[PDB]
RNA sequence: UUCAACGAGGAAUUCCUAGUAAGCGCAAGUCAUCAGCUUGCGUUGAUUACGUCCCUGCCCUUUGUACACAC
């Protein structure tokens, strides 16, 4: 019944599903808040989808992320990818396309690996 | 107006090694030393000019180049010099076969020759020699090149006979407060004094006469003692 | 809100709300003598009886930040600058104080000599940051301009007794205690103007408070080897207003600083080997819509 | 053994 | 590459060489396209420095 | 500088082992090396004639 | 000693240089028209600046 | 672009809304009397406002800065922006 | 004058976010402490190789810089310092330990020299990187060296290498750790004191190049 | 109290260019091989080349042929 949006963030074998919907503004990773995501030195790697665009985008929506697999740093990279492209997809579908591609421009100017992973490797020289 | 030290009882100087690349010191490098070992069948020896007629000619080399006596009598002179007792010197040697040996200041090199020969056999084959009191390790084969072990601020000169002659006292007080001095002296019987072209920026000499090896060492040490007030 | 007490061979930081030792510094080799905090309160210097100033950071006793190797004599007073942050003044039993830049901690950036016997106190003048007043056991508060040579004081104040402490009250006047009295000195005119000798034995230490919540607008308290710590009011001619008597000879004292904002403390450490702290303390949303 | 460029330069 | 290796002092003396060789009109005409190719590549590659040289000797040389 | 005397054995031989001053631990090390080489040679030979 | 800065304009190819050392052609920054041939040690490309302790010396080959 | 609409109020404040989703994006406060003309570049890069206090404000639009402000000699009643040649005409009170 | 309103209600979230974390949405600082603006590279020819113009939050950009030639000239120089810090057999892979000791050494660089530690480490790079060197012109192995110049990427590479391995050997068996020895090394290299391993090694390389120029 | 080894391993030598070197553990045990171990699997993850034929070698061509233009 609610406007909701589901995205995916992947690094090596971690995978994070982020559901974004309209709400009061709560960002929850694995049930716990976002301010508990260990190893606590990469908590700003998790935070930078919020601090790159401002918390006034997150003031009206609530995100929840479920992260399985991987290790510590692969899980924080999956979390930040899921949060970033979930915010982009929510502003695409339920807010205007101008804020959509402003968010895409800001995340892509920081690093496009917030939005597109580096996936299939190696190179056979 | 200036007070005394708080403790007048004389401490021993800190013995310096390659693990201290800060302190100003004097490195003496005995280059082209003749330290090779050989088998008899049952027995191992160090190659002399005198323990054989033609072991060196069977190995191909000539007998005039198998002189460990002169690096022995240089090592005695450097380690009985007062600068070694004061702890401002350490002695590196490098064999003509390209083997670098670090010589602690704390070592007591044996005074006769064949005791030193039996010491050099075990050094060359066990790569390490401990003390009798067995608390530290005081004669050891280390890894080339020597510039990995020399201090980071260290002017490296070499000693010869055909060079602009200097005086050691004013030459050493030319250099500054943290610069050491690495003096490559050749421990050959004869040869071109080009054994360390790739490490050295200054090739100097001490006399106008053909100077023996340990006499060149003792001349540079006594000049360093006068320059550093020892 | 915290204070460091220097006993023998340890320095304990106490909290000003529980009065228990929150943190302690025990890795000194001989008797630690002085321990003061930097003006930003971020790190803690301690002079030690082997002449090794060691500065840790406060609230972390395990990270010794740098160990200045001062004189071979015991270093008896170590304090940072009160204006500058990166210079530390250490005087020792070498009759010479040193100013150290804590970046270049190999040679002292300035060497204030000139005193004939046992410099035991520093002080900085609280508006001019070039001005270091040092005090020694021959009397004779020397004081130095640090832009000059520094091996000669610009002038000298002859407290007749061997001084134990010199603090600075105004930017102009400083107070030196030593012997049975303390004297105050105008510094722009090189001249003594008050002396109070209201003790029996030698005044060991002083400190000073300003602008805190009090009827007294300023307060100098003084600790004096006979049991007494007394408070003197600098505005009516350094008259004594209150005092405490303790159970032995009081060796050092301090109070909470000017901006304490909580539980306020007077601490006095005795020569008997104990520490005395005296503190002064400080329905429905439907129904609400109706 | 020089090459073109330095042969032309010395010539 | 042989013409690109050489510095500008050798370019100036190359111009002196060309200036002398087109007075002997025998070996000018037997090597016209070689002289043209080398000289035009040389000054086309070194054009920025050549037009900043200030000497009437080289100006008369080029003319 | 203090001056220590160097510990080394006289008439050194690398191919011979060091002279341990205990005749019941040097002996067990000698006979451990002896059983290892003779056991290895023995079972190598019996598995290759089995082949 | 006063030092000078010089921007690469051309990485010289097919010179017979010793490996790990590449010849290069740099023009100056105080007068951006005059060049000099230097030869550098690390990896170099065009229009990057490198620091000359002297500029009174053209580079030969190394080999 | 069709994304942005601009409102100019009689208390001198330009508000910039999004035409798709209908919410306030930005709000410029330069004038103090009534804003009678707003227009923007054909590349959404510089906007130009004119109020009846007789100041034409020139703002950057992507960055929210002002590029300048020009005081005319009469209150301005109407602006028309010719968008290809970037020339706008003002009907002044004189 | 002129002022833009662009938020129209004080932003509050249901998950409480710390005040310094939500202060970090106005400027990106390294570890939320050290600002990247007014951090210039005070030596030209090394600007465009020491990169301080994209600010980061932690020295763990997992981007790929080792698949084109000069692509590591735009890895941020804090992260190049971190990656060069995590090398020997003992400490291979441990980038979180390297990031944590880089955080500790920037904290103590600032508490000793009260200035920006990113500016201190950038000055240390631009003072450490040698501006001249010698190759061994062979001749079959004729022991003669010829002085060459050295490109700015090699200067930044050898600068980070000299600084980090100087911090290792300075922390080898002393009371100080790698963070404190690296802090001392970066401070001394920034001011250029000739008491550091790194610029003593630079002075030796440049002096040997001056010798057999 | 005082009588064996040893505090990161000499000369030489081998391998190595991105999820690579290296660290780390967890499983399996697949007709040959392996358990004095072998093969999988993830976790963490760099430094330095990415140019050059100067050295050491190996290879190719020496009518341009294949159609213009140009050399």
């Amino acid at each position: 019944a609610v406007p909701s949006v589901q995205t995916f963030g992947k690094k090596k074998s971690a995978t994070a599903v982020a559901h974004v919907k309209a709400g009061k503004g709560l960002i929850k990773v694995n049930g716990s808040p976002i301010t508990l995501v260990e190893p606590e030195i990469l908590r700003f790697k998790v935070y930078e989808p919020l601090l790159l665009v401002g918390l006034d985008k997150f003031s009206n929506i609530d995100i929840r992320v479920r992260v399985t697999g991987g290790g510590h740093v692969s899980q924080v990279y999956a979390i930040r990818q899921a949060i970033a492209k979930g915010l982009v997809a929510y502003h695409q579908k339920y807010v205007d396309e101008q804020s959509k591609n402003e968010l895409k421009k800001a995340f892509t100017s920081y690093d496009r690996t917030l939005l597109i992973a580096d996936s299939r490797r190696p190179e056979p020289k | 107006q200036k007070a005394l030290p708080a403790s007048l009882v004389p401490q021993a100087p800190p013995v310096l090694t390659s693990k201290d690349k800060i302190t100003k010191r004097m490195i003496v490098v005995l280059a082209m030393a003749s330290l090779e070992t050989h088998k008899i069948s049952d027995k191992y020896v160090l190659l002399n000019c005198d323990d054989h007629q033609g072991l060196l000619k069977k190995m191909g080399r000539d007998i005039s180049e198998a002189r460990p006596d002169i690096t022995h009598q240089c090592l005695l002179t450097l380690l009985d010099s007062p600068i070694n007792k004061a702890g401002k010197l350490q002695v590196y040697i490098q064999t003509s076969r390209g083997i670098l040996i670090e010589v602690n200041p704390t070592v007591r090199i044996p005074r006769t020759f064949k005791r030193f020969s039996g010491l050099m056999v075990q050094l060359l084959h066990k790569l390490s020699i401990r003390s009798v009191n067995s608390e530290e390790k005081l004669l050891k084969v280390i890894k080339n090149p020597i510039t990995d072990h020399l201090p980071t601020k260290c002017r490296k000169v070499t000693l010869s006979f055909d060079a602009p002659v200097i005086r050691v006292q004013d030459y050493i007080e030319k250099l500054d407060d943290d610069e050491s001095i690495c003096v490559f002296v050749g421990a050959m019987a004869r040869g071109k004094d080009n054994f360390a072209d790739e490490y050295v920026d200054e090739k100097v000499g001490l006399s106008n006469y053909p100077l023996s090896a340990s006499v060149a060492c003792s001349k540079f040490c006594h000049g360093a003692e006068d320059a550093w007030n020892i | 809100h915290d204070f460091a007490v220097t006993s023998s061979t340890r320095v304990q930081i106490f909290s000003s709300r529980t009065r228990q030792v929150i943190k302690t510094f025990s890795r000194f080799k001989d008797v630690v003598y002085s321990a003061s905090f930097r003006s930003d309160g971020k790190l803690l210097c301690a002079g030690d009886a082997t002449g090794l100033v060691s500065v840790y950071d406060s609230y972390n006793p395990r990270t010794i930040l740098l160990s200045i190797n001062a004189s071979t004599h015991p270093t008896h007073v170590t304090k940072f600058h009160t204006q500058d942050n990166k210079i530390l003044a250490t005087a020792s039993d070498d009759r010479v104080t040193r100013l150290w830049d804590i970046s270049n901690a190999y040679e002292p950036q300035l060497e204030l000599t000139g005193a004939t016997d046992y410099v035991r106190t520093l002080s900085f003048i609280p508006a001019a940051p070039h001005l270091v007043a040092t005090g020694s056991y021959d009397g004779l508060i020397r004081l130095y301009d640090t832009r000059s040579s520094g091996s000669t004081p610009i002038y000298s104040l002859n407290h007749d007794q061997p001084v134990e402490n010199v603090i600075a009250v105004s930017p102009t006047q400083i107070v030196s205690c030593g012997g049975n009295n303390f004297k105050v000195w105008d510094l722009t005119s090189n001249k003594k103007l008050y002396e109070r000798g209201n003790f029996n034995k030698a005044v060991t230490c002083l400190d000073y408070v300003e602008n805190f919540d009090s009827p007294m607008q300023s307060a100098l308290i003084a600790s004096s080897l006979d049991g007494h710590v007394k408070v003197f009011d600098p505005l009516d001619n350094f008259q004594v207003k209150f005092g405490w008597k303790f159970s032995g000879p009081v060796l050092s004292c301090a109070v909470s600083p000017s901006t304490a904002q909580g539980n306020r403390h007077l601490v006095a450490g005795l020569s008997s080997g104990l520490l005395a702290i005296r503190t002064k303390k400080k329905k429905s949303n439907n129904f609400q819509r109706m | 053994s020089l090459k073109a460029g330095e042969r032309l330069m010395e010539a | 590459d042989a013409l690109m290796v050489m510095p500008f002092s050798y370019v100036l003396k190359f111009l002196k060489f060309i200036d002398t060789v087109m007075q002997n009109k025998t070996l000018l005409h037997s090597h016209l396209p070689l002289i043209c190719k080398n000289l035009f590549f040389i000054i086309k590659f070194n054009h920025k420095e050549l037009v900043s040289q200030k000497n009437e000797e080289l100006k008369l040389q080029i003319n | 500088i203090p001056t220590h005397a160097p510990k080394y054995e006289e008439n050194f031989n690398p191919d011979k082992k060091s002279y341990d001053p205990d005749r019941t631990r040097s002996e067990i090390n000698k006979m451990k090396a002896q059983l290892k080489k003779e056991r290895k040679f023995t079972m190598k030979e019996i598995r290759k004639d089995a082949k | 000693t006063p030092v000078t800065l010089a921007k690469v304009i051309k990485v010289l190819g097919r010179t017979g240089s010793r490996g790990g050392v590449t010849q290069v052609r740099v023009e100056f920054l105080e007068d951006t028209s005059r060049t000099i041939v230097r030869n550098v040690k690390g990896p170099v490309r065009e229009n990057d600046i490198l620091v000359l302790m002297e500029s009174e010396r053209e580079a030969r080959r190394l080999r | 672009c069709g994304n942005f609409g601009f409102i100019g109020s009689s208390n001198g404040s330009i508000t910039i809304y999004n035409m798709q989703s209908g919410i306030l994006r930005k709000k410029y406060k330069l004038h103090k009397r009534a804003v009678t003309g707003i227009s923007l570049d054909g590349m959404n890069r510089k906007m130009v406002s004119c109020g009846l206090d007789g100041i034409v404000g020139f703002y950057d639009f992507n960055k929210s800065t002002l590029l300048g402000k020009l005081k005319l000699d009469a209150p301005i009643t109407a602006m028309v922006y010719h968008r290809s040649s970037d020339l706008f005409a003002l009907a002044l009170d004189d | 004058d002129f002022e833009v309103v662009e938020e129209f209600t004080p932003v509050v979230l249901a998950t409480p976010i710390p005040e310094e974390v939500q202060q970090a949405q106005t400027e990106i600082k390294l570890f939320n402490k050290w600002s990247f603006e007014e951090v210039e590279v005070k030596d030209a020819s090394l600007v465009d190789y020491v990169q301080v113009r994209q600010p980061i939050f932690v020295a763990h950009t997992a981007g790929r810089y080792a698949n084109k030639r000069f692509r590591k000239a735009q890895c941020p120089i804090i992260e190049r310092l971190t990656n060069s810090l995590m090398m020997n057999g003992r400490n291979n892979g441990k980038k979180l330990k390297a990031v944590r000791i880089i955080k500790h050494t920037l904290d103590i660089i600032n508490v000793l020299t009260d200035q920006n530690p990113i500016q201190v480490v950038v000055d240390a790079i631009t003072n450490t990187g040698p501006r001249e060197d010698t190759t061994r012109v062979g001749g079959g192995g004729a022991a003669r060296r010829q002085a060459v110049d050295v490109s700015p990427l090699r200067r930044v590479n050898q600068a980070i290498a000299l600084l980090t391995i100087g911090a290792r050997e300075a922390a080898f068996r002393n009371i100080k750790t790698i963070a404190e020895t690296l802090a001392e090394e970066l401070i001394n290299a920034a001011k250029g004191s000739s008491t550091s391993y790194a610029i003593k090694k630079k002075d030796e390389l440049e002096r040997v190049a001056k010798s057999n120029r």
